[PDB]
């Protein structure tokens, strides 16, 4: 039926569409490859790095355990971390 | 920065001496471990005698003592019982029977060496887990 | 008591099986 | 014909075409983090 | 070819149900990826096969064939010399330039129909004989491949021998089993527990005598059929049609794809053990033996020790009487093996034999095989399913059978969908109701 | 009076529509969506359980996920903003924010779908049955991921949008709520387990009925997506299955809504029965049972089978699924069969 | 006459008999009788069946302490394994009956009759004249009913696996299905939820969009399904309005208008998933069982973090534990 607007077939035939995107999705890609490479990824969501789940000794999960003091307890956490 | 090689310091003699293999070591332990072990001592038991397993505790009280490098080592080459008065290398891997148990016939004093030094260390990694198992899991 | 009452429940099906089938309302075509 | 350029649909095929990339490229990158 | 005029594009292949020229390219090209694969695997397990390390251990399906022939094994399948099997690999992966040539050239280059190119090797579906002409020749070249192995037996090194009265060990066969009797008689044994089907054959007289009598049978019938055409019944019981014959040759594979499936999961023979895994009950047998050997060899008076319900943890008797092996194990008290028989007596395992006589190669070798059964995942961690990492392995056995149920099942929904289809594109009516004559509108309603 | 300028702009009929329900539709929806790749791929279960249920971690496809908050946190909202976070949204990631954002956005994304099919539905100008059909799938999520929560200690009992994460919902519930004992889930599965039959035994029944309007064999062209007469025949059909099963349909409009009915209707009754789970007003066993069990001990029915295979689910489960509770089980106590 | 046997030939295969008895119906029609009639009775009246080897008899049967949800129909005993029990092979009825000699006959029956039940939605479309593939459809459940009932066992070694009939023994046979294989973990499994999961879903989609589009041909005071009438000239609602809507609520192409295309992925996506988890069952039948992801994701020291994959592993122990308490003599499970 109604068949609206710029149409994909062509858009992703077009030599134009290359031209931009050649540079944008690797752009993306090595963007995000960085994200991690970088090590930035772990520090903006409190992941822990292999090396930094207990410390050396500690076989005890760093569970928290009460709302409303929760956060000062994730940070002692990883403050015993050494 | 977690297997620190003080981590990896694991009595070397009898008599007192300790030895610090190195990370390099250990990995090699572990593959000749899996290599030539596990499929019957797989996370330090014994599928076909669960009696008897690899905890550390438990080759100390073993004769002679097993709780060191020299004490694996010689059983590699000469298996005994647990209480030293058989040699069973006829039923159990070793140099002395490489013929019934190729995989043997690969291993040097070198990987014996390694192998031996993975069965001291891996308790100090986790511990309970080595011993035992299902309950552990 | 309880073996009766399934029993009959399921006494039940089967015979409304046999009335659904040979007692249907024959599909006529229109 | 004159198709526009930047469409609704243009924000809507990237706003998951974007992310996604940024993704596959972070996530093809820890296939080498190791121990 | 196009849409508008032959099928549709996902339906290609049927493109061709008329051009014979290009369906023997499709048949050859095809033909060969076989070969080719056959070749470049052998390769790929060779280039990792490690000379002494269980073959089982190590994914091999293909080596352990060629073993099994007695090539390159010598005494328990010691992986004697690689070569054999470099040898074989590449042969085939030869053998595939020259068949990929044909099919490729035959589907291009080539005439696409034998029609006039040539009026033998041109041919006619309905064509109720040239069919029995061309199964005819087939009927002989599959017989002259069944004998070559009686000669790779009979005449060319032997076999493989598991139940080799020295012990695992080529053998060169000099007795095969002639007689109907004997052979035929698996052909009619219950597929059913203890009294197995062909999968039962425990010995290699009986294999190659078996295959002498196939080509002597098979090339009987290969010539039958090259001086013959279908009798009455035979018309008029078939469908004659390309698609037809496909289907029935279809359901055919199928058939045996289960007929292997089987084989390799439960025969010891044909399928050494050495080479592949230990078989399923095999292994949960060996269990049993290694405990009843340790606790034995600790005190144990294993003959009357008694388990939790009441059952004897070692060994208990079977529905007939015969002394077993306890435990769960009592369902795999059907399984027969060589490093299990000398403990064997006349009513079952002897206790006095079990008692001291049990050689330290066999404590070992159950010991072996308990350890190496037929459990793992798919990304290969062999053992139970709660088991944890490291010794990653799966039985040949595994993957084989596995493999196998899969194909030959599909192949089953395949026989359905042409048999279904092929019978009713005779009777004609394979794309829709005749709008005009609806077969159901002239006849007299049910209520 | 610009009101309508705008909804003359909503109701354009554009590649992908939007409407007045899009405005809550896709804000919600992608951001939800959303917030799982993200939580799937980089935030960890370390803090709130004690896993690694991200890939940055080392976990594959099946063994990821955006695992539920800590049970210390009770059912609180956990508002980035909120007591807890504090405005922190690192932390946030880590007390399990991640999921409440999850649970609560795909929540009104569910809600805003459905005013969509309720949108366009009265637009195109036909019958609603489709997002009354829908209502189906709120029930089953609104009462699986919110209701039973709500009913028990904290969110750390709710599903928690992972693969495997799921599994564990799964024999978490045979073994603590005895759910496959539960009529109402036995309905439920009646419902999807023959709603699937009845979408396959139909669509054979269409395709294996057509009548000839085509001259090739790839007879999907033979359709004229024009109107006019029927493309099988349904005389035809109600033919076959009534010699070959008895009964046999013979009206379309029935037809399709019993289509309609089955599969709605046992999830309907699948989430009846997980808002009694909230409350353990479970479906766990027969009494008549347990009384003579007690007193006869030869007494053994599958009934009572499957009841040890629950005590050691939870036996061996519970102390690493619930970390909060500091269970220690001696392996003396552990319930084991024999030898195993 | 014309030798009744021509006769006979013709009303077997009579196009218009109540129900089509054909060449398939011949054998369909004894040995779902048989097995029916067994299973009914079994199911009412039954001693316990010393289901797994030892000597600990199950009662499944109603009038021996069970209901409709615990009953069922044990299977044939451990110590009979794979072998052919018939009643002729017992030493007495009683016999029989205490090693479960019920399943095998109910089972073996079922599966004979079951598939020329497949055999039959042939024949009778052929006689029709219409389109054969429908009993291809049914080849998924009933490829199920095999593997569980027939394929599984071959491979275990017994009978005495293998899915029991009855409710509850059903739940049973999952609940260690899953500590022994890990089948949740499994790709065809997972392939036959989304098949399962997925028809359900597509049937309310179908049923649903079809009824949204109906032609308005009835009062306000009557049943919409009086609408249509039985064999009707043309089609009974807008399949133009129903993709104009279907089509607008994803986006156009991201929609069905040819019904034939359309009936054909409601027939092709169940069956196919379904087909697999068929697969699943006969895969893990020879042990080639679910992904294991126990004790991966270890850290930097070599301390194991565990993953959801664990608290899995952790729950299929305590099923793989307690499971059949008194079968086992040693400390791993192969059989
Ligand atoms: C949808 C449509 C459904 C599609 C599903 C179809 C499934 C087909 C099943 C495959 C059957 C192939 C028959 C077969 O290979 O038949 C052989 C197999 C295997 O036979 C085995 O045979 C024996 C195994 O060999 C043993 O016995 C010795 C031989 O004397 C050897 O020494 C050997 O080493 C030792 O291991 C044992 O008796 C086993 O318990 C078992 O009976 O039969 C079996 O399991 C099958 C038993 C059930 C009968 C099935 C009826 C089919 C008609
Ligand atoms: C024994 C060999 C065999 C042969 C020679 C044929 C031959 C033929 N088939 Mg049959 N078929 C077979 C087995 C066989 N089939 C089996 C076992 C099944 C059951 C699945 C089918 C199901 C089947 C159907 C449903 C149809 C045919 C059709 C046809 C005809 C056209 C071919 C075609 O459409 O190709 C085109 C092929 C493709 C589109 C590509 C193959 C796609 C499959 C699904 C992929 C499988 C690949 C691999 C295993 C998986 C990848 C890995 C995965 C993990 C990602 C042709 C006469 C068609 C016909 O017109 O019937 C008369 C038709 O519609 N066949
Ligand atoms: C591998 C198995 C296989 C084989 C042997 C064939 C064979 C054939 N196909 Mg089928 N086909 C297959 C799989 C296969 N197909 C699948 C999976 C599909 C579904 C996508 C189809 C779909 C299909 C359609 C839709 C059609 C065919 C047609 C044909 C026939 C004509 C070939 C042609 O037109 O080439 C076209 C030529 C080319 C563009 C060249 C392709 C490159 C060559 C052949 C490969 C070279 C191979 C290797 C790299 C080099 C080796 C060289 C060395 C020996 C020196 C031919 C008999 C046609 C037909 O029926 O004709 C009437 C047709 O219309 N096929
Ligand atoms: C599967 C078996 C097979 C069969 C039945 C055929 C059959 C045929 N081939 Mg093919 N061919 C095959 C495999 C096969 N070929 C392979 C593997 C290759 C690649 C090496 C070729 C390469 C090939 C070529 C190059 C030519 C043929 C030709 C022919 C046709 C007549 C020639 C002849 O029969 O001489 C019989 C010869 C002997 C006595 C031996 C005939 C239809 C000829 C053709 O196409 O003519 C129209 C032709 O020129 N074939
Ligand atoms: C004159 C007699 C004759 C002979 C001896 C052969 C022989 C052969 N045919 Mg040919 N064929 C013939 C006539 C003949 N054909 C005719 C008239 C036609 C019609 C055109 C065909 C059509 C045909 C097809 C379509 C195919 C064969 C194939 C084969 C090979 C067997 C497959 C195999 O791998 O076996 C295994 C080997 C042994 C048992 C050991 C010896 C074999 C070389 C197949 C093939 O190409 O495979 C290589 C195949 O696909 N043939
Ligand atoms: C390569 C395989 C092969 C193939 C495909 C054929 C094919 C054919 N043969 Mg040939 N045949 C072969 C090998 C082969 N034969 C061999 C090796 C010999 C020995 C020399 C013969 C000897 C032979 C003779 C003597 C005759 C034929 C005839 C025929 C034709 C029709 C007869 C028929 O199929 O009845 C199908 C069978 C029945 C209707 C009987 C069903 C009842 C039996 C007892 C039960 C079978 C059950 C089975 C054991 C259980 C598994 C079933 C499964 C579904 C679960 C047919 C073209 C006939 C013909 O027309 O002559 C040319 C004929 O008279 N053949
Ligand atoms: C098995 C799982 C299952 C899934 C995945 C599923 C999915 C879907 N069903 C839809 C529709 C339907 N489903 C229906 C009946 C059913 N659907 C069923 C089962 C399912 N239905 C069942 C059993 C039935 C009964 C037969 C009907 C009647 C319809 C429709 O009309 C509709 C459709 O259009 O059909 C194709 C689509 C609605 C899109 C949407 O709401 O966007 C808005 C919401 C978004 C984008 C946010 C996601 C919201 C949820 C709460 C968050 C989940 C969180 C993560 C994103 C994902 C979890 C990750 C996993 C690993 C656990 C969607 C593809
Ligand atoms: C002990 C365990 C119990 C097991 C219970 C099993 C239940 C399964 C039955 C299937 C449910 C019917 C769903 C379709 C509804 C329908 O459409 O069938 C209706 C008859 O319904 C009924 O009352 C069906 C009664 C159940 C018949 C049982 C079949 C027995 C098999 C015999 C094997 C032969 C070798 C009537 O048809 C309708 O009649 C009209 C409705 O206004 C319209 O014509 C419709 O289009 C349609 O034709
Ligand atoms: C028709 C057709 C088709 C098909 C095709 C085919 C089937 C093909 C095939 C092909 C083939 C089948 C090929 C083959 C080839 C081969 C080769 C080319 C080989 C080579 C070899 C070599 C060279 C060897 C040697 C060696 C050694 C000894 C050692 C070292 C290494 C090496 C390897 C080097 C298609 C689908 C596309 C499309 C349509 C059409
Ligand atoms: C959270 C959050 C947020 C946001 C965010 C977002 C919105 C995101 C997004 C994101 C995204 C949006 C992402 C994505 C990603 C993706 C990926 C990563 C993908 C992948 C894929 C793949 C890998 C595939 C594959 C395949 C399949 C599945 C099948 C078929 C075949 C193939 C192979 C192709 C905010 C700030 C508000 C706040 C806070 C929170
Ligand atoms: C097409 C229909 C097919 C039906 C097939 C079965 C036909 C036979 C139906 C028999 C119906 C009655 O079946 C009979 O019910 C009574 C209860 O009322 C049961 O009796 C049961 O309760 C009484 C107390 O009230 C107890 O003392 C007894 O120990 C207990 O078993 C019988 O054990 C059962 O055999
Ligand atoms: Mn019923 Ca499969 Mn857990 Mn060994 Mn028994
Ligand atoms: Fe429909």
């Amino acid at each position: 039926g109604t068949t609206g607007e710029r149409p994909f077939s062509d858009i992703i035939t077009s030599v134009r569409y290359w031209v931009i995107h050649s540079i944008t999705i690797p752009a993306l890609f090595i963007a995000g490859w960085l994200f991690v490479s970088t090590g930035l990824a772990y520090d903006v969501f409190g992941t822990p790095r292999p090396d930094s789940y207990y410390a050396q000794e500690q076989r005890s999960i760093p569970l928290v355990t009460d709302r409303f003091e929760a956060k000062q307890q994730v940070e002692t956490f990883l403050e015993q971390l050494k | 920065a977690e297997l620190t090689p003080e981590v990896l310091t694991v009595p070397l003699n009898s008599e007192g001496k300790t030895i610090t293999l190195t990370e390099k070591q250990y990995l090699e332990g572990k593959r000749l471990f899996q290599y030539a072990c596990a499929s019957c001592h797989v996370g330090g038991i014994t599928k076909t005698n669960p009696s008897l397993d690899l905890r550390t505790e438990t080759l100390a009280l073993a004769t002679p003592p097993r709780d060191n490098i020299e004490g694996l080592v010689d059983y590699m080459k000469n298996p005994t019982t647990y209480d030293g008065e058989q040699e069973i290398a006829e039923v159990h891997p070793s140099l002395r029977s490489a013929d019934i148990f190729p995989k043997m016939r690969n291993l040097t004093e070198k990987d014996l060496v390694a192998i031996a030094g993975h069965i001291l260390v891996e308790p100090k990694i986790l511990g309970d887990k080595w011993g035992g198992g299902k309950v552990y899991y | 008591m309880e073996t009766i009452t399934y029993v009959f429940i399921f006494a039940c099906i089967i015979a409304l099986f046999f009335f659904a089938i040979f007692f249907r309302e024959p599909p006529r075509i229109t | 014909v004159s198709y526009p350029i930047f469409t609704v649909r243009w924000v809507a095929v990237h706003t998951l075409a974007v992310p996604t990339i940024f993704f596959l490229g972070a996530i093809a990158a820890m296939q080498f983090i190791q121990r | 070819d196009q849409e508008s005029s032959g099928f549709a594009w996902w339906a290609g292949n049927a493109r061709l149900i008329n051009l014979s020229g290009k369906l023997l390219g499709a048949h050859v090209a095809h033909a060969g990826l076989i070969v080719f694969w056959a070749g470049a695997m052998t390769l790929f397990e060779l280039a990792h096969f490690i000379p002494e390390k269980p073959m089982y251990e190590q994914g091999l399906i293909l080596i352990p064939h060629i073993a099994t022939l007695g090539w390159g094994v010598g005494p328990g399948g010691e992986v004697v010399d690689t070569f054999p099997f470099f040898v074989v690999g590449v042969v085939h992966l030869i053998s595939s330039a020259v068949l990929g040539f044909g099919g490729v050239y035959h589907a291009i280059r080539g005439p696409e129909t034998l029609e006039e190119y040539s009026s033998f090797f041109g041919y006619d579906w309905k064509d109720k004989n040239k069919m029995t002409t061309i199964l005819g020749f087939h009927l002989i070249v599959l017989g002259i491949g069944a004998l070559l192995l009686v000669a790779k037996a009979m005449f060319f090194g032997g076999l493989y021998d598991t139940w080799a009265p020295g012990g695992g060990d080529v053998r060169v066969i000099t007795n095969p089993t002639l007689d109907p009797r004997v052979i035929f008689g698996y052909l009619l044994k219950s597929p059913f527990g203890g009294e197995g089907w062909i999968v039962s054959v425990n010995n290699l007289e009986d294999v190659v005598g078996g295959h002498i009598w196939i080509g002597l049978i098979c090339i009987a019938g290969g010539i039958w059929h090259i001086l013959t055409t279908p009798f009455g019944w035979a018309r008029r019981a078939f469908i004659w049609s390309g698609e037809a014959y496909l289907s029935y040759s279809l359901g055919a594979l199928s058939m045996m794809g289960f007929i292997a499936t089987c084989f390799v999961w439960f025969n010891n023979t044909v399928y050494p053990s050495e080479f592949y895994g230990p078989t399923g009950p095999e292994a949960s047998q060996a269990q049993a033996m290694t405990f009843l050997i340790r606790d034995q060899k600790l005190g144990a008076n294993v003959g009357s020790a008694q388990g939790p319900t009441g059952l004897g943890k070692y060994l208990m008797r079977s529905p007939t009487g015969e002394i077993i092996f306890g435990g769960e194990t009592m369902r795999f008290w059907d399984f027969r093996g060589p490093w299990l028989e000398p403990l064997r007596g006349p009513n079952g395992l002897d206790l006095n034999k079990i008692k001291n006589d049990i050689q330290p190669w066999q404590e070992r070798r159950a010991a072996e095989y308990m350890t190496h059964a037929p459990l793992g995942s798919l990304n290969s961690v062999g053992g139970v399913a709660t088991e944890i990492n490291s010794v990653n392995f799966v039985s040949p056995r595994s993957w084989l059978a596995t493999s196998h149920f899969v194909l030959a099942f599909f192949f089953l929904v395949g026989h359905l969908w042409h048999a279904g289809r092929a019978r009713a594109a005779a009777a004609g009516f394979e794309k829709g109701i005749d709008r005009e004559s609806e077969p159901v509108l002239s006849m007299p309603s049910l209520d | 009076g610009w009101f309508d300028i705008l909804d003359d702009w909503l109701k354009r009929d554009r590649f992908v529509f939007v409407g007045w329900s899009g405005i809550l539709l896709f804000p919600c929806a992608y951001l939800a969506l959303g917030g799982w790749l993200t939580g799937t791929t980089f935030v960890t279960s370390w803090y709130t359980h004690g896993l690694a249920s991200s890939y940055l971690e080392g976990c594959n496809f099946l063994t990821v996920a955006v695992s539920t908050p800590a049970n210390s946190m009770g059912h609180s909202l956990l508002l980035l903003w909120g007591p807890e976070a504090q405005g922190d949204f690192t932390r946030w990631c880590q007390l399990g924010g991640l999921w409440t954002f999850i649970a609560l956005h795909g929540a009104f994304g569910l809600i805003g779908f459905m005013l969509r099919q309720f949108e366009i539905a009265r637009l195109v100008g036909v019958r609603p049955y489709n997002a009354i059909a829908f209502s189906a799938p709120i029930a089953v999520f609104v009462s699986v991921f919110l209701i039973y929560p709500l009913g028990q200690s904290s969110w750390f009992f709710a599903p928690s949008f992972g693969v495997a994460a799921i599994f564990r919902f799964l024999l978490f519930f045979q073994g603590f709520h005895n759910w496959t004992l539960n009529p109402f889930h036995m309905m439920g599965v009646a419902g999807v387990l023959g709603g699937a039959l009845l979408c396959a035994i139909h669509g054979a029944t269409v395709e294996n009925t057509l009548f000839q309007d085509g001259e090739g064999a790839s007879t999907f062209r033979a359709f004229n997506p024009t109107q006019a007469e029927e493309t099988y025949s349904m005389v035809t059909a109600n033919r076959f299955w009534s010699q070959i099963f008895g009964i046999a349909f013979s009206n379309k409009r029935w037809l399709h809504f019993f289509m309609l009915f089955v599969p709605v209707t046992g999830l309907w009754m699948s989430a009846i029965g997980v808002v009694g789970l909230a409350l353990n007003l479970r479906s766990y066993d027969f009494i008549s049972q347990e009384i003579r069990a007690a007193e006869d001990p030869e007494f053994e029915t599958f009934y009572t089978k499957n009841l040890l295979l629950n005590e050691g689910i939870r036996a061996w489960m519970a102390p690493q699924d619930q970390p909060h509770e500091n269970f220690v089980f001696p392996e003396e106590v552990l319930p084991r069969g024999n030898a195993l | 006459s014309a030798n009744l046997w021509e006769r006979f030939c013709n009303w077997v295969t009579s196009t218009d008999n109540r129900l089509y008895v054909g060449w398939f119906g011949v054998i369909m029609i004894p040995t779902l009788l048989a097995a029916t009639i067994c299973f009914v009775i079994a199911f009412i009246a039954a001693p316990p069946v010393d289901i797994d080897g030892i000597r600990e008899p199950v009662s499944g049967s109603l009038l021996y302490g069970n209901n409709i949800i615990t009953g069922a129909v044990v299977p044939s005993s451990n110590a009979i394994g794979l072998h052919f029990y018939p009643i002729w092979e017992a030493a007495s009825l009683d016999e029989w009956l205490y090693n479960g000699g019920p399943y095998q006959l109910i089972i073996f029956h079922f599966l004979l009759g079951a598939s020329c039940y497949m055999g039959r939605q042939w024949e009778l479309s052929y006689r029709l004249g219409m389109r054969p593939w429908i009993c291809v459809a049914y080849s998924a459940p009933l490829a199920s009913a095999f593997a569980v009932f027939l394929i599984y066992p071959i491979g275990q070694g017994s009978f005495s696996d293998g899915m029991p009939l009855g409710i509850s023994g059903t739940f049973n046979f999952m609940i260690v299905f899953q500590a022994e294989h890990n089948i949740l973990m499994h790709p065809f499994h997972q392939l036959g939820v989304a098949g399962v999961f997925g028809g359900a879903l597509f049937c309310a989609m179908h049923g649903s969009l079809v009824t949204s589009s109906l032609i308005r041909e009835t009062t306000e005071t009557e049943s919409a399904n009086y609408g249509y009438k039985f064999g009707q000239e043309e089609e009974t609602y807008n399949i133009v309005a129903a993709h104009g809507y279907f089509g607008r609520l994803i986006f156009q192409y991201a929609s069905f208008n040819n019904s034939r295309s359309l009936h054909f992925f409601l027939a092709a996506w169940p069956v196919v998933g379904v087909w697999f988890t068929a697969l699943g069952i006969s895969t893990m039948a020879f042990n080639l069982n679910g992904f294991n992801f126990n004790h991966s994701v270890i850290d930097a020291k070599g301390n194991v973090i565990n993953t959801w994959a664990d608290i899995i592993n952790r729950a299929n122990l305590g099923m793989e534990v307690m499971h059949e308490r008194n079968a086992h003599n040693f400390p791993l499970d192969l059989a």
